[PDB]
């Protein structure tokens, strides 16, 4: 049917906080459910971003893999809103050979901030019949002054008969974005930017920097740069021709960066200008990047004491179900409830993935049966034909000989 | 014809309407578990909903999972687009890799285009530079003639296009592209060895303007958007001279694309079309690759993936300490399909040779046919296919036609497999 | 201190430097995209004149070879496969090459007869790409026309072959096509017919 | 109708066609001249 | 001549019978007959060029002509179908990944002929004038059987007054390009005049028609066609060798188009041969990436070489036959080779003495073969032309074998080499 550049997502369920006003969890809405100590302490958190008054504050999620985290940052960034900046990016980004390895951290948090500003312009215009001084009007018509650019230019513009764009009254500029009030068929307004220090700088570095920022050419920008637009920043917020609205920032898999990733963290975070930031990781000891060293999921331990973490727990069975019945109205599949309990088990024994999974390979098995309605005997059938890990795992060591190193 | 390859009698997936496997069809033979897993998946794709599933394959070397990637290949028909590619190819010293990957997803999807376009030619009348802008050029056509402005750009162009009067050219207002189809075919009597060749006068109107079905993937929007080649500005011309080397691709150029995109879906002008794309050799990547697909694979846009692997629980590609099944992060692995391939007996043996034999067309003695599925029992089944074509050239030179044993045993002791080898080495 | 022998052909049979470029080149980009333009209100004019003074500073600069520099990098957007298709079109103008190369080893003056008007603009297509002259005979065309375009032929005998429109002085003629009307040179019907279309040349009957 | 174009030539018909390439249009970014009001002490 | 006596210029070929039984001697070879049984087929098998992607390795101790082998075949096989040799550890490079690498060897194999008419005309220039004022010309040439007359193209002029051809000469234009070629002054036109100008010879008058038609044929590498059309003016980058990560759509564009090209016609491929010696210098990822690079139609055979055994996987730590991973051994076939026999070992040398042009004693030569043997056949390949510089030394002819031994203490060998580093361990550090 039809559809636009996204389509189902895996997380695509959720679209905001299942949250009270008094920063209290309902047990299920907004497409997610349970974990509620992660949710009052992410409704903290999301109210720290709102009031935005610390300076660089970090957080840590942890919890063993399948918890959907991700789940949990994501519905951070709907409650957000498209209205302050949000940023994230995995762990393997990060090394890029273009750019240095300080420098792609830095250019990070420096896109991560975000500072607003509204302008405004008068503009007004006449309807003009003739595309040709003779400033043909339906409201209030003018002779005022001819340019040279715009009586050589507008002369051979093509334009369709009483249409009026809305052109520069104040400057005469062709804007060719309005439409006629009335021939063919004024504000001031406060156009609202929002902009980051990733863009003044690298608008400010050169002649052309707007083509390096979609490139993603430019490498290395000196710092001397850097700190005197964050001087420049700091003296219109004082002066109040701008303001600031700090954005924030997410990072996935941080258990794969290297110890000086670490270090070089730890100092920027001290920083002023330093935006909020979350993380997020599963295992628990493990060896750190570079060295020998196992560490409570391989950070160093000085990072960890300037940082806090958060936990989550496994799904129980009725947590399972739940899940199991919102993601399958979600994509429009209707089950025999007898089909819904035997595949929850299923789901407990195995993994969230599968269920997930095989949800829509039932889908379609039934549309080849040409029902609408799927029973145990279709999932049984799916679940014969794939396997999971651990069928898999075992089906291998009978044939462990024949696959190679093993 | 071409030449044969050894993947080329596949051309179906050998399913029935019902949704089982025939046992032989379209030049496949057992594994019917497989074959309708496959055919599970193609519908899937039929879809044309879903976004991130994806699938591997494993089982014994050597049998045929690229065969049922390409099967699944010939099945989707022409019109979905399809992608392969290894895990080697992911190192470059161009770019990191991680952009290597997202250019791959990028150019999976496909879209498809219905495009104006506006064009002018004729034969050149005059050319009156009046007041640079007010260029303009009287172009003379069998159904009659006509001048109209020009810009200054296209005035170059005409300088650089070495024309005067009475020859044809060839203007697109969209490109501004300019060309020269020679002389007027008039002027084909006034000398005799003037070298220029000449073609006749258009039957057409100067103006025409055609739809056409035009397809594009994403990557290549992308791409062609970063690096301005287009516009003729003289800053861009110099950008455009610099060495051409490919440069990482920063995400917010991806998102107003995307919302571009979205633009032209709501004039319902294009249609979109995704792909699939298959990897071979997944286990050639390394941790940060496994790393990085865990965050693409979220991704609300990424089209269905494939993978291959023919390998026990072995050590980690760049973790050179910890095993694990097929060599595939287990966390990866969690968030994966899977499915397996069995191993086959003599008579399938006999089977795909006669299959190949028919591919490549050669009579045989079906005892050589019994000696050679023996030969394949004993050894792997690529070696067996691979004794065909000396077979066939032992049976030309002396003469005959038809394969016999005696042949099957001379390409024997010219020929050794590799168990032959370690035990003789 | 000077070599510069030449620049050898890269092993392409004698000839080379620019016939493998012209007979290679054909790549054309999927897309192609200008440069982005910022969008800022009233900008300073500060900026514009220091960009401006730039701009005016790139030419004069490169004008004297600007020229030669914007003959290239200017990507083929298009291509136009020639002739050489009538290869794989219609064996009628291949089958006939040979024996008008005959006729032109002869010399003959040559007529040449059809139907369909767009056939003409084909032939005409046909010709050119032979090298050979041509006439046009149609019926947009006035009478007195036909008879300048008679004279044209007949004082001139540097045309060679010519093309007659069906509705209505040399010795070569062939015909081509058919009807129902009735209105030393052999004539070789192009009769493509190695099926049904030689009874189709047959009755022309009711049945 | 239909013999005779194939009978003699089929570019008669479905006339083969030169392809091209997708002319996209430019590409804009709002912003403010407020970016370099500054920046030029002097 | 820039050429020079190699150690494999005495190789000439395989020296195979129609039936393909090799002759103890032919073309400078013999020995290890079924070797060359088998490669006999697979030449037949090139010659035959109906399949794709097949690959063979040869293994056997070291010196023992597999690259004379290799050489042989490639000799055998003719000019006209195209080949390349490469050593394993040319492909590591700063420039570019290994698989880009891989690519441009397996498309530089294949080759690509392109047939097409021409339109010329040539003979004398019998008369020319020109007339400046535009430029007003008329000229007329001739043959060996009539004469012609032709006005004069304005960029006829052109192209002849840069070429400042010199009446009564002889040419060739064509209408179409319209650019002239000199093949060759004739009697009246370098007779020049008094003056003396230069001085030149005689080439004899064209002949047939003026006209003549005619057509050309051309060659040119898949390699060669992507970098031509990759960076448009890439062009120089062919000898400069600067082309980087040519892209894949582009590879795709050129495939459709040089098949579609194909079938119709317009010009007909050819299955080059590829060869890589050191095979095993290549790690796993390479190995990965081309047991898929077979797969593509455009799969030139492919010949490796090498001697090891049960050696560790590079990049590392597994033990395999030759050190090359199973997925691959199970894909092609093995040829061996043998330690030579005795008097082989003559008929060897004398053909290596017959190369270099030296004819000495018969005791020389038994005693020479009894070393070679025992040392190496290598040692005896280089004391060869030791001893002819020896005894010309000695001013006389025939080398005796007294001066064999003369040469043979002069040069220790490897087992004299490591007896004497032996004789004194503390000689050389990190022992
Ligand atoms: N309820 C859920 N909803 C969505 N995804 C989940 C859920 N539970 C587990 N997962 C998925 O399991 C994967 C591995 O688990 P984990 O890494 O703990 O989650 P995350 O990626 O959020 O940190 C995650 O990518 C997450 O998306
Ligand atoms: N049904 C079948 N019919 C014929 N050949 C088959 C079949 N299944 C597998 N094969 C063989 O498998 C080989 C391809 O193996 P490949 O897919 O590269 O190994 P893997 O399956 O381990 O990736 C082909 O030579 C093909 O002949
Ligand atoms: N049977 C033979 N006939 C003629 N020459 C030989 C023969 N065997 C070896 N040679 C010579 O000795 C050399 C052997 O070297 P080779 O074993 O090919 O090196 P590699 O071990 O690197 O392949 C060849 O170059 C060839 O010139």
């Amino acid at each position: 049917d039809v559809t636009r550049i996204e389509r189902i997502g895996a997380h695509s369920h959720i679209r905001g906080l299942g949250l009270d006003d008094a920063l209290e969890p309902r047990q299920a809405s907004q497409g997610m459910v349970g974990q509620l100590a992660a949710r009052r302490a992410a409704g903290v958190v999301l109210e720290m971003i709102r009031e935005g008054k610390i300076a660089g504050r970090a957080v840590l999620i942890a919890g063993q893999p399948g918890t959907g985290k991700t789940a949990i940052a994501m519905g951070m960034a709907q409650a957000l809103g498209p209205d302050t900046p949000f940023t994230a990016i995995a762990g393997s980004e990060i090394f890029s050979l273009e750019m240095s390895k300080t420098e792609a951290l830095t250019q990070a948090f420096r896109r991560s901030i975000g500072v607003r500003i509204k302008e405004e312009t008068e503009i007004i215009e006449g309807e003009v019949v003739e595309i040709q001084l003779t400033l043909k009007t339906t409201e209030m018509e003018t002779i005022y002054d001819l340019g040279t650019k715009m009586i050589e230019s507008l002369t051979k513009d093509k334009v369709q008969a009483g249409d009026v764009i809305t052109i520069d009254k104040a400057t005469g500029k062709i804007s060719k974005l309005g439409r006629s009030f009335t021939r063919a068929r004024q504000k001031r307004k406060e156009v609202v930017h929002t902009v980051s220090l990733h863009e003044i700088d690298v608008i400010n570095s050169r002649t052309q920097g707007f083509l390096a920022l979609f490139s993603g050419d430019t490498g290395e920008i000196k710092s001397e740069v850097r700190e005197q637009i964050n001087a420049k920043v700091a003296e219109w917020r004082e002066e109040g021709k701008a303001e600031i609205i700090p954005g924030v920032l997410f990072i996935d898999e941080v258990h794969m960066l290297d110890i000086e990733s670490f270090s070089f963290l730890n100092r920027a975070l001290e920083s002023d200008m330093a935006p909020v930031l979350i993380m997020a990781t599963n295992r628990g000891i493990t060896r750190i990047r570079g060295t020998s060293y196992q560490s409570p999921h391989g950070i160093p331990i000085d990072l960890l004491d300037r940082l806090l973490i958060v936990s989550t727990t496994p799904y129980s069975e009725k947590d399972t179900k739940q899940i199991l019945r919102i993601r399958c109205e979600e994509e429009d599949v209707e089950m025999s409830e007898d089909a819904y309990t035997v595949l929850t088990r299923i789901g407990l024994e195995t993994s969230l993935r599968y269920a997930i999974q095989l949800i829509t390979a039932a889908s379609l098995v039934c549309r080849k049966r040409k029902g609408t309605e799927v029973q145990v005997d279709d999932i049984k059938r799916v679940y014969s034909l794939f396997l999971d890990e651990s069928r898999s795992t075992q089906y291998m060591k009978e044939y462990q000989d024949a696959f190679l190193f093993n | 014809t071409q030449r044969i390859a050894s993947h080329s009698h596949v051309k179906g997936l050998g399913l029935d309407e019902s949704g089982l496997a025939k046992q032989a069809a379209s030049g496949l033979v057992g594994q019917e578990n497989a074959r309708e897993a496959c055919g599970v998946i193609v519908e899937l794709i039929k879809s044309k909903k879903m976004a991130g599933r994806a699938v591997l394959l494993a089982g014994p070397p050597g049998t045929g999972k690229t065969a049922l990637a390409l099967a699944i290949a010939q099945e989707l028909g022409s019109k979905v687009p399809f992608c392969p590619m290894v895990g080697s190819e992911v190192y470059s010293t161009e770019i990191k890799k991680t952009e290597v990957l997202m250019e791959n997803f990028r150019r999976a999807i496909g879209l498809r285009i219905k495009e104006t376009k506006e064009v002018y030619e004729g034969e050149v009348t005059e050319l009156t530079p009046c007041e640079i802008s007010h260029v303009i050029i009287g172009l003379k056509t069998a159904k009659g003639t006509k001048q109209l402005k020009l810009d200054p750009s296209i005035f170059e162009s005409l300088q650089k296009e070495r024309v005067e009067a009475g020859d044809v050219i060839y203007i697109e207002a969209n490109s501004g592209a300019v060309k020269r189809q020679g002389r007027c075919d008039t002027y084909a009597t006034e000398f005799d060895l003037e070298a220029e060749e000449y073609v006749p006068l258009p039957k057409g109107d100067v103006h025409k303007k055609k739809e056409i079905i035009q397809d594009v993937t994403l990557h290549d929007l992308d791409v062609a958007n970063a690096r301005p080649q287009g516009g003729q500005d003289i800053l861009s011309m110099m950008g455009q001279l610099m060495k051409p080397k490919k440069t990482e691709i920063t995400d917010k150029l991806r998102g107003e694309i995307n919302k571009v995109v979205n633009k032209y879906i709501d004039q319902g002008i294009a249609e979109l079309v995704p792909g699939v794309l298959f990897v071979d050799e997944v286990h050639m990547l390394d941790i940060e690759c496994f790393t990085y697909l865990h965050r693409a694979l979220e991704s609300s846009i990424a089209p269905i993936v494939i993978f291959a692997s023919n390998r026990g629980n072995c050590v980690i590609r760049g973790t050179e300490d910890i095993t694990s099944p097929h060599g595939i992060p287990l966390d990866l692995l969690d968030r994966v399909m899977i499915i397996r391939t069995m191993l086959y007996t003599p008579q399938e043996m006999k089977q795909i040779i006669k299959i190949r034999a028919q591919t490549e067309g050669i009579n045989i003695s079906e005892e050589a046919l019994n000696h050679l599925g023996e030969i394949g029992t004993k050894t792997t089944l690529r070696y067996s296919v691979q004794l065909l074509t000396p077979a066939n050239l032992l049976a030309k030179i002396n003469g005959k036609d038809s394969i016999e044993k005696e042949h099957v045993e001379e390409i024997s002791e010219l020929f050794y497999d590799a168990k032959s080898s370690a035990k003789i080495l | 201190e000077s070599p510069s022998e030449l620049m050898l052909t890269l092993c392409r049979c004698g000839e080379s430097l620019q016939d493998v470029i012209d007979r290679v080149a054909f790549v054309i980009p999927p897309v192609v995209a200008a440069p982005p333009s910022l969008r800022v209100p009233r900008p300073p004019p500060l900026y514009s004149h220091r960009m401006r003074i730039l701009r005016q500073g790139l030419r004069e600069h490169a004008a004297p070879y600007f020229q030669q520099l914007r003959q290239t990098t200017a990507p083929r957007l298009l291509q136009f496969p020639e002739l050489r298709l009538v290869q794989f079109d219609s064996g009628k103008l291949e089958a006939l090459a040979i024996l008008l190369q005959k006729l032109k080893s002869e010399g003959r003056r040559v007529l040449i007869l059809s139907q369909m008007i767009l056939m003409l603009d084909i032939l005409e297509m046909f010709l050119n790409f032979h090298y050979l002259t041509y006439v046009r005979i149609d019926e947009n065309a006035s009478s007195e026309q036909r008879q300048e375009l008679m004279r044209s032929f007949n004082r001139d005998r540097r045309i060679f072959c010519a093309i007659l429109s069906t509705h209505s002085e040399a010795d070569t003629v062939v015909f081509y096509d058919n009807d129902l009307n009735p209105v030393d040179i052999h004539i070789y019907r192009l009769v493509s017919g190695n099926s049904i279309e030689e009874k189709l040349l047959k009755n022309g009957t009711k049945d | 109708v239909r013999l005779q174009r194939i009978c003699n030539h089929p570019g008669l018909v479905e006339p083969r066609h030169p392809g091209s390439s997708y002319v996209a249009g430019p590409l804009e970014y709002p912003s403010a001249s407020l970016i370099l009001k500054a920046l030029e002490r002097d």
